[PDB]
DNA sequence: GCTAATAAACTAAAAACTATTATTATGG
DNA sequence: CATAATAATAGTTTTTAGTTTATTGGG
């Protein structure tokens, strides 16, 4: 689906664009639904996490009086949900900027990250300025030059740097 | 190799920490004290598999559990953790320095073979792999050579014995930096970094041990034995411990099948896996899905050789992995894959293979960049001699676009977009990247264990900017964008 | 004296968290172990109060994960069981007593951290049943009942040597109530589904070591009077014999396998009409 | 296989199944003209190299 | 006028890091 | 049957693998 994002570097810089994925795997749909040999109904199974203590009865609590801890150091830290929902902050919205310019012999195959590729579209109700953006890809293809991009997935989503 | 970096911090008690000593900042108890706890925390969100001891040689009334006099032993060999980062709080700031001067006081009387005799105790009190010890140290004395002879001569025979024995020491500039000034003598048995020590880069976690390792079998003949390794890694989120929000203690969820009707634990057998589809459940089991699954054995079918120019950049897939030759059942490995990478000019053709990762999981095509031996002049490895293995898709891995063709526009717009990201071109830096989200969540993590009015907001070099573009090249982008309604709508 | 020294000592060297401390605390159990190994009827008699006494200050005092508690009481259990060996039927107002300390120290770490402490534990026990049955063994039937509980428990996460499911956690040591038989054959037919994916034996999946090393000797002291010779699970399980392929390393699994089709040689009428030859040679 | 897999338990559940596949894992096999080009120079390198240790 | 198509996170997860004990060989 | 036999069968925390988590969506 479009994944609109105006690409704004600097103070003049801002391009309309919709990313999309272009390498992705297709996944298997339907899973394989565990059903009871004896009688294949999943709606006759249960999936409960007893969320016991460490008791010798392991007195079941709800996460209502658990908090999330990590091992800090030598120690361990509790972090609750709201705590670590507060500490927390990204790049709000679907969030898509360019840091600068290199030549793309800097880098090598053997030093790319990333899973998939993803083949960001042209300007959005900008015809002139998609082909504007078509001769800026063949000055980036002539140079060898890389729009090395911070990239918020979306809203939801951590930034993620990339070109 | 696994092993345990210890690191002893060494800090005088007497001046070094006290007197200016050819300069004119405070007492350097409080920069040192703010040196070791800033190292503290970058080992904490980096590396908790080193210990860690403070000792200050000169006491003037000793805490030792060696008894020795003019030792003070505040901390013994440990990772880092919070108790520690406390026990230096206490001696942290002019506060902490007038702390130090109540229990025990500086002006402290030393006792340098005796510091050396208690540190080698420390040394041996550990009981597990170590990779590195060193002796931390800094002092404003440079030279106190003025001691005794008998007592220099005892401590450089330690040294000796210690280095020796392994141990190492360091002393970094305090008193005359640069120049070599520093240490006028203290030279004869050591032989600047205050800014990184200070700076605790942190969150470096990497590879100590060998995994993941497999073998060539490239026909139904030969194998060839190797290791597969990443450097690149998906940082993760640490883990969620569930513990008592009350008295945080850990949670046994106790997480099981069952059946929604009878009140019984199910188990994997008296289940079956299934797929609901069309008019048929397709009915499946554990094992069953495991042989859906077992294709055949770990390791590394060639498949055939493909030259490093079909490769684009939409052949790419999940960041690629590595391949290090290995000899422990394959003899020459090494051997033919050095012939391999001398005749890697014409070995542009790479391997073609359809890697097995494990057993009873399927394999699958990944093809292998050739690794040269790349040394740098400084001797450092980049890029191992070995393979790249560059993972091949698919019609699995595709996400079709549309196909609305768009044409080039005029040359001039590729001349000045040219010479505008020329003259913006951004310094090349491989290592400058850190993730806000990641670096904020360390310094909450780091400032939420102690009590921290607040976290900083690490201000990375991956945020972009507005105006720092906008004068190294100006608004002629946009002047050059001369279209009508640019899309800066 | 030196039971009243190391029972003082002990209970005083356990200060906050010293491993050491507590490591020197399984270096005196060391001694009270060899002590047991020297012992005499006074000597028994007094032994049997200081065990009562300072088995139960280790139970419940240290109760915790510290490595000095864990390895000292590893002993601590490991030392009991091998002393198990004789007391008599005097551990019997006393068997009910550490019957419970030890259902709740399974019920502690040895059910979440299980390690040779979980062994000693039921070693200890099963040994205690089939020195004592059923002068005190009805408290074993709850026990049970809570056993089967976490016996049905599909968490296979517990240590592979630590696993519990095909050698020897027999459990019969009480009357064989409908409460066992009721359990018993899902316990069986959960024997025979693992079972039949152990004899996959092609596919590189052994799973031999406790894992088929505790509940199918349970099914040893269960199959003793269950399931008679009157259906195909009873050619199953007489089918299960066949590769008990080559094992070496003294070959104790296959042997063990072996083992138990001489236990249950009278559960094997009514199908072995087949394949006269093969079985004998 | 995932699909034959599902033919088979579609058409007869009640079987047990088949491999992975022939024709489906013959699709994959390497060039088989290479291995015949190979096998001269292919046993060249393997005897001039044991592979063992 | 309506109603996914995802994708932050799932919540996990199989990796030898390590090896004591049994090995069943040979004093007893 | 002799009785300290000294190898494999794991013990380990591995990172790293598939987890529904999520919202735009046909009226």
């Amino acid at each position: 689906i479009h994944w609109p994002c105006r690409l704004t570097i600097g103070s003049n810089l801002s391009i309309r664009i919709a990313a999309y994925k272009s390498i992705l795997q297709e996944r298997v749909k339907k899973t394989w639904t565990v059903v009871d040999a004896k009688t294949l109904k999943k709606e006759d199974i249960q999936k409960e996490t007893v969320y016991c203590l460490n008791d010798d009865d392991e007195t079941e609590v709800l996460k209502e009086d658990i908090i999330q801890g990590f091992r800090y150091g030598s120690d361990i830290v509790p972090f609750s949900k709201v705590d670590e929902e507060q500490m927390k902050y990204k790049s709000e919205g679907k969030c898509f900027s360019v840091l600068g310019f290199c030549k793309s012999s800097q880098v090598q195959r053997r030093f790319f990250m990333g899973n998939q590729v993803l083949k960001v579209f042209a300007a959005r109700d900008d015809e002139a300025a998609a082909v504007a953006l078509s001769s800026l890809i063949h000055a980036l293809d002539d140079l060898d030059m890389v729009a090395i991009v911070r990239y918020a997935y979306d809203k939801r989503a951590n930034p993620q740097v990339g070109v | 190799y696994s092993g345990r970096d210890s690191l002893i911090f060494l800090v005088d008690a007497s001046k070094a920490m006290f007197e200016s000593q050819s300069e004119d900042e405070l007492t350097p108890f409080d920069m040192s004290i703010q040196c070791i706890q800033s190292v503290y925390i970058s080992k904490i969100i980096s590396s908790d598999r080193d210990l860690l001891a403070v000792v200050f040689y000169g006491t003037e009334k000793d805490k030792n559990s060696v008894n020795f006099k003019n030792i003070y032993v505040l901390q013994e060999l440990d990772n880092p953790g919070a108790k520690r980062i406390l026990e230096l709080d206490q001696f942290k700031g002019q506060q902490g320095q007038k702390r130090f001067q109540d229990m025990m006081g500086h002006g402290s009387d030393y006792s340098l073979s005796e510091v050396l005799w208690v540190c080698a105790n420390l040394f041996s009190d550990v009981q597990f792999k170590m990779s590195h010890k060193r002796i931390m140290l800094f002092t404003n004395e440079d030279n106190p050579h003025g001691n005794d002879s008998a007592k220099a001569s005892r401590a450089r025979t330690k040294a000796g014995d210690l280095r020796d024995t392994g141990i190492f020491l360091d002393l970094m500039h305090l008193k005359k930096p640069g120049g070599f000034d520093i240490s006028l003598f203290y030279r004869d048995i050591i032989s600047s970094k205050l800014e990184d020590l200070l700076r605790k880069v942190r969150a470096k976690e990497t590879r100590k041990r060998a995994l993941s390792r497999l073998k060539l079998k490239l026909n139904k003949d030969i194998v060839i034995s190797v290791g597969i390794y990443n450097l690149v890694q998906k940082a993760l989120k640490p883990p969620p411990i569930k513990l008592y929000r009350e008295t945080n203690e850990p949670v046994k969820t106790k997480t099981r099948t069952f059946n929604t009707s009878t009140g019984g634990l199910l188990l994997p057998s008296d289940t079956k896996r299934s797929q609901i589809y069309g008019s048929r459940q397709i009915i499946l089991e554990k094992e069953e899905t495991e042989e859906l699954k077992r294709f055949d054995d770990p390791g590394l079918m060639l498949m055939g050789f493909k030259p490093l120019v079909l490769l684009k950049k939409h052949h790419y897939l999940r960041p690629s992995l590595f391949v290090y030759p290995e000899e422990s059942l394959v003899i020459g490995s090494s051997t033919l894959f050095s012939a391999l990478l001398i005749k890697c000019l014409e070995k542009e053709v790479a391997a073609l293979c359809r890697y097995t990762p494990r057993r009873n999981i399927p394999p699958y095509f990944v093809a292998l960049v050739p690794q040269e031996e790349e040394l740098d002049d400084q001797k450092i490895q980049v890029t191992p001699p070995g393979f790249q293995l560059v993972f091949l898709p698919f019609a699995d891995d595709k996400r079709k676009m549309p196909f609305t063709e768009k044409i080039m526009a005029t040359p001039e717009q590729v001349g000045k977009m040219k010479a505008i990201v020329e003259k913006l071109r951004f310094t090349y830096r491989s290592d400058s990247f850190e993730n806000p989200v990641l670096q904020q969540h360390f310094r909450n993590l780091e400032a939420l264990a102690l009590d921290l009015m607040e976290p900083e907001q690490a201000v990375d070099l991956t945020l972009p900017k507005v105006e720092a573009m906008n004068k190294r090249l100006g608004s002629l982008v946009d002047e050059f964008k001369e279209l009508v309604y640019p899309p800066d709508y | 004296c030196s039971l009243l020294r190391l029972q003082e000592t002990l209970s005083a060297a356990d200060r906050c968290g010293a491993a050491l401390a507590g490591h020197q605390l399984i270096r005196g159990l060391g001694q009270e172990c060899v002590l047991s190994s020297s012992p005499a009827v006074l000597a028994l008699q007094t032994s049997l109060v200081f065990s009562r006494d300072f088995g139960l200050l280790v139970f419940v005092r240290k109760s915790l994960n510290s490595i000095e508690f864990r390895e000292c009481r590893e002993e601590i259990l490991k030392f009991l069981c091998i002393f198990l060996e004789k007391m008599g039927q005097k551990i019997a107002p006393y068997s009910v007593e550490i019957k419970n300390t030890c259902t709740s120290v399974y019920t502690k770490d040895r059910a979440a951290k299980c390690k040779i402490p979980a062994l000693d534990l039921l070693i200890k026990l099963l040994q205690t049943f089939r020195s004592s049955r059923l002068m005190d063994e009805f408290k074993i039937g709850e026990l049970f009942s809570k056993f089967y509980g976490e016996l049905a428990l599909k968490k296979k996460i517990p240590d592979t040597v630590l696993e519990k499911v095909y050698e020897l956690l027999g459990l019969l040591g009480e009357v064989h109530p409908s409460e066992m038989i009721n359990n018993a054959e899902n316990l069986f037919r959960a024997f025979l589904g693992e079972l039949k994916t152990q004899m996959t034996s092609a596919v590189r999946e052994p799973k031999l070591p406790v894992l088929a090393g505790c509940l199918k000797g349970l099914s040893s002291l269960l199959c003793n009077f269950t399931k008679s010779m009157e259906e195909d699970p009873q050619t199953s399980r007489e089918i299960f014999n066949f590769v008990l392929q080559i094992d070496l390393k003294r070959y104790a699994v296959p042997s063990a396998g072996l083992r138990l089709f001489a236990l249950h040689a009278s559960q094997f009428s009514t199908c072995l009409l087949d394949n006269y030859v093969s079985l004998f040679e | 296989r995932l699909f034959q897999c599902l033919l088979h338990r579609a058409l007869h559940p009640r079987e047990p199944l088949p491999p992975i596949q022939q024709h489906i894992w013959n699709m994959l096999n390497p060039p088989a003209e290479v291995t015949t080009k190979s096998q001269i120079p292919l046993s060249k390198i393997k005897t001039l190299f044991p592979l063992i240790e």
